[PDB]
């Protein structure tokens, strides 16, 4: 009720003046924040990943992130940050192979070893270890498809059906 | 209907009796920029004293509708949106279409909260828009639009709903009535210069009105100097045609016509008006059923003075049918959007052959059985309607309606057998257009009716001058003979997954595989990346950001059928043939050698690659794989054709016999939608 | 060798006047705004470190 007013007050100063956050702007922001926190290893956020972050978070489909979109995104990044440092127990600045299941579960996510391995094949570096920008980029789309699924589990059965359209719409986003 | 800005009415109205009180609007601020920018900007003297008061606050009895939602409710406020307002006034003559736009059952007394809704036709879809009940008022009374009795509110909220879709109040400043009409109907706007009537113009008005079409008119303005004409007619000002009647006043049959002035005050003088004993000369029986005697901005006039005094007459019909014709027809609708963008697609019209050929092009199949011999001429009747999207929202920057128009070419009979059918620069230098828009005009939509022999035709939409930026969409209406239709094309792909075994593979590839793989024998993901960069720094064309590792991994985990980490021969041979063709297409489509895919090009590249997508979808691909200048570099291009060649592939096979549908549990839904 | 790979990617009068026209958008002149309502219009009654804050 209070922190929002003093938060919105400065979402603007970097929203530009089309009031919404661009993929380029979002990049610019993030890379500016990690360099001030050199204790989180990263090769930086590249344009292409900031595009999909904006894609999946953009939801009124104004192609860019307005306030309630930006806020939600940020709030998650901030949750996942603490989760990074916490479950990074060897202080490498990366979430390593064995640290991963710990954190994701902690991020509310519930997977099998099979899924974890492949995540680690697709999002981790050579050794099994996983960057910061990668870990974030990853959780953002887990979080997306998870809400999207939810948004259709009206039957509650943990089982949704979709058609060609819906399938493309919801997945032409990664 | 599509939900605007993806907000829902019934998920807002629910979320109050659980949340607390009366509802604001994140999507559409009630802050001092939901108003204007310049001429009504945040601090031009004009704007001050202005307050967002709800109906509850300035009115003991806040009603939504009272005494029907009729045309006396709509009365202009301090803004130049007569065009739209006149549109609303003539809307209320049809009850059951007003229905569509206005959900009449809303209240302040039922399960209420402050949110409201309206539906609008928007560039080809129906779109429902939600607003909060707060409105701009100064002193006691209302400022923008207002009712006859001052505690009726519907028409003022509608106005606010139409500003929301347009960014703000000030943006609604001026335009054509047909902009309004169509946004309420999705209808076909026929126009008429009142200098050059067609014969049964008067009988057209009557047909139209009967046919429940929409009607309005206006006297135009010439450079250099004052507004009001001395018969009391407002210059350059939208009026709404409402009544059509011919009745013998003692002596001769009289052509008479009822207009309404959106001010709701100031009716015309000198002739045939309201306080005029020319009404002595008419029979009371149909008279006391048709003429009143009060100032509401509404009046009659001879068709003669109407022809003499009014410049333009716009009409909106709810079908592509013409009113000059007297029988109803069948009609197919084909929709296609596009963009002009300076550098790539903003071409200008044919007056500029150095650029003309870089506008987008559009096929038009006029078909054998749809031929008729009606009206003397033998052909296929059709209608083209080119319309500028969202132009009113770039008014902040200053810009407005471009000057638009189109031309039609006959594709030569030797292209007839082809998909990749694009028309050359030199082609337009050797061939006159076969038909074309009336002119290029700075209207939001330009649409004419045509009749040509059955065949294939290219539609070329454009601005008059090149280098103008802007989005558009096109409605093509075909006349059809009722023995088809209800036929609806759908999202389909087209693999070419062949060439397994050594027989189909080559000894060159066989030998060259051995080279690149090196030690780990299969080609790694990091190995394919080195490869992609090499080609990237070899090929002069083919602009690229660079191929990321996250993408190469994806390429393996695509042709990695056996399962192992990396890519073996057959697995790699397929991968290469695929990159070979993604490249052939990119080349063949890149007709401006930018080394990149613009909007239009993408659409054509996808088609050449076997995909068949609706506009909604092309438009997502673009919005997702494209940079700010709306273009796709080669790497994004592959990433895009890969992802899609997967999504489809994963759909089929999870749905082998074509139940248009598929079903997924949570864990594996994640594992497709996020990986493998 | 890699060179050899990349090679596999594909070996190495009449004017027709279009006329334009210009139509004045309706009510863009203030003389068209109601008199009763023209009345009312006068009268009169650092960047990114607060984000860093969220990490540590
Ligand atoms: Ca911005
Ligand atoms: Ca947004
Ligand atoms: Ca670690
Ligand atoms: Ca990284
Ligand atoms: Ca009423
Ligand atoms: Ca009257
Ligand atoms: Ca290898
Ligand atoms: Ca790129
Ligand atoms: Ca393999
Ligand atoms: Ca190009």
């Amino acid at each position: 009720s209070e922190e929002e007013r003093q938060f919105r007050k400065l979402f603007v100063q970097l929203a530009g003046d089309d009031m919404e956050v661009s993929a380029t702007e979002l990049m610019n922001i993030l890379n500016k924040v990690v360099t001030r926190h050199p204790d989180l290893k990263t090769d930086g956020f590249g344009i292409d990943t900031c595009r999909s972050m904006v894609a999946v978070m953009d939801s009124d489909t104004t192609g860019k992130l307005g306030f309630e979109e930006f806020k939600y995104l940020w709030n998650n990044i901030k949750k996942w940050q603490g989760i990074y440092k916490r479950f990074d127990t060897d202080r490498s600045g990366t979430i390593g192979s064995n640290e991963l299941p710990g954190a994701f579960e902690a991020a509310g996510f519930h997977l099998n070893q099979h899924i974890y391995s492949m995540i680690i094949r697709r999002y981790s570096d050579e050794t099994g270890n996983m960057d910061f920008d990668n870990f974030i980029s990853c959780l953002v789309r887990l979080d997306a498809m998870f809400r999207a699924f939810r948004s259709l589990d009206k039957n509650g059965t943990g089982q949704i059906q979709v058609n060609i359209q819906e399938w493309l719409q919801l997945t032409m986003y990664s | 209907a599509i939900k605007y800005l993806n907000q829902d009415y019934e998920t807002l109205r629910n979320e109050c009796l659980e949340a607390g009180a009366l509802f604001q609007d994140p999507s559409f601020p009630a802050l001092p920029s939901s108003l204007g920018f310049k001429e009504l900007g945040p601090y031009s003297s004009k704007t001050r004293g202005i307050e967002w008061k709800r109906p509850t606050e300035i009115c003991a009895d806040p009603q939504f509708i009272i005494g029907g939602a009729t045309r006396t409710d709509i009365c202009q406020g301090a803004l130049g949106d007569s065009w739209l307002l006149a549109a609303i006034a003539s809307l209320t003559l049809n009850e059951e279409i007003l229905a569509r736009v206005v959900p009449l059952d809303q209240s302040f007394q039922e399960n209420y909260a402050g949110i409201f809704h309206f539906q609008f036709w928007q560039y080809g879809e129906w779109v429902e828009v939600v607003v909060d009940d707060r409105l701009p008022t100064k002193d006691g009374e209302l400022l923008f639009v207002h009712s006859a009795e001052g505690s009726e509110f519907w028409s003022a909220l509608l106005e606010k709903a139409y500003a929301k879709i347009n960014g703000c109040y000030e943006a609604l400043s001026g335009g054509a009535t047909t902009e309004g009409f169509e946004d309420f109907t999705g209808g076909i706007a026929e126009w008429y210069e009142l200098r050059k009537p067609p014969p049964n113009l008067f009988k057209i008005i009557q047909k139209a009105l009967e046919k429940g079409s929409l009607l309005g008119c206006s006297i135009d303005i010439t450079s250099a100097s004052e507004a009001v004409t001395y018969q009391k007619l407002v210059k350059g000002h939208a009026y709404s045609v409402t009544g059509a009647e011919e009745v013998e006043s003692s002596g001769s049959l009289q052509k008479l016509i009822r207009i309404r002035n959106p001010w709701g005050q100031v009716e015309w003088t000198g002739k045939w008006n309201d306080n005029c004993p020319s009404w002595n000369t008419v029979d009371p029986e149909v008279r006391a059923n048709l003429t009143e005697r009060q100032e509401d901005g509404e009046f009659w006039m001879s068709f003669s003075d109407f022809l003499r005094h009014y410049s333009r007459l716009e009409i909106c019909n709810l079908t592509p049918d013409t009113l000059t014709c007297d029988s109803y027809k069948k009609w197919k609708l084909t929709k296609m959007d596009g963009n002009w963008r300076r550098g790539s697609t903003a071409g200008g019209c044919r007056n500029y052959p150095n650029t003309f050929w870089m506008n987008p092009q559009y096929l038009i199949k006029l078909e054998e059985e749809d031929e008729d011999d009606e009206d003397g001429e033998r052909g296929c009747t059709f209608l083209v309607g080119l319309i500028q999207k969202h132009r009113r929202r770039q008014r902040k920057m200053g810009e407005d309606m471009h000057t638009i128009g189109f031309g039609i070419y006959e594709v030569p009979e030797e292209l007839t057998g082809q998909t990749n059918i694009h028309l050359s620069k030199n082609f337009f230098l050797t061939t006159r257009a076969r038909e074309r828009s009336d002119t290029f005009i700075n209207l939001r939509e330009v649409l004419n009716r045509f009749k040509l022999p059955p065949g294939e035709y290219v539609l070329v939409p454009s601005t008059f001058e090149p280098h103008k930026n802007g989005d558009f969409c096109i409605r093509v209406f075909s006349e059809k003979k009722a023995d088809y239709q209800t036929v609806d094309d759908e999202i389909e792909a087209n693999i070419e997954e062949i060439e397994a075994n050594e027989e189909d593979i080559g000894d060159g590839f066989r030998r060259l595989f051995a080279q690149l793989a090196g030690e780990d024998a299969e080609i790694s993901a990091f190995e394919l990346q080195t490869i992609l960069r090499r080609v990237l720094a070899k090929r002069e064309d083919i602009k690229s950001d660079g191929f990321s590792i996250e993408t190469c991994k994806i390429m393996v985990d695509m042709l990695d059928e056996d399962g192992s980490g990396k890519l073996g021969l057959k697995e790699f041979y397929i991968l290469w043939t695929k990159i070979q063709k993604y490249q052939k297409i990119y080349r063949e489509i890149d007709v401006d050698r930018s080394g990149t895919m613009n909007s239009y090009e993408m659409r054509k590249a996808l088609e050449e690659a076997g995909f068949k997508l609706p506009c909604q979808l092309h438009q997502v691909i673009v919005a997702r794989f494209a940079d700010d200048e709306l273009i796709i570099d080669f790497d994004n291009f592959v990433r895009c054709l890969v992802r899609l060649e997967i999504l489809f592939k994963i759909f089929k096979q999870l749905d082998p016999e074509n139940t248009g549908t598929i079903q997924l549990d949570l864990i594996s839904w994640l594992s497709f939608s996020v990986l493998g | 060798a890699l060179d050899d790979l990349i090679d596999t990617l594909g070996e190495c009068v009449v004017l027709d006047p279009m006329d334009s026209t210009y139509l004045e958008a309706l009510g863009i002149k203030e003389g068209t705004i109601p008199p009763e309502y023209r009345k009312l219009l006068e009268k009169n009654e650092h960047a990114i470190d607060a984000l860093s804050s969220d990490f540590t």
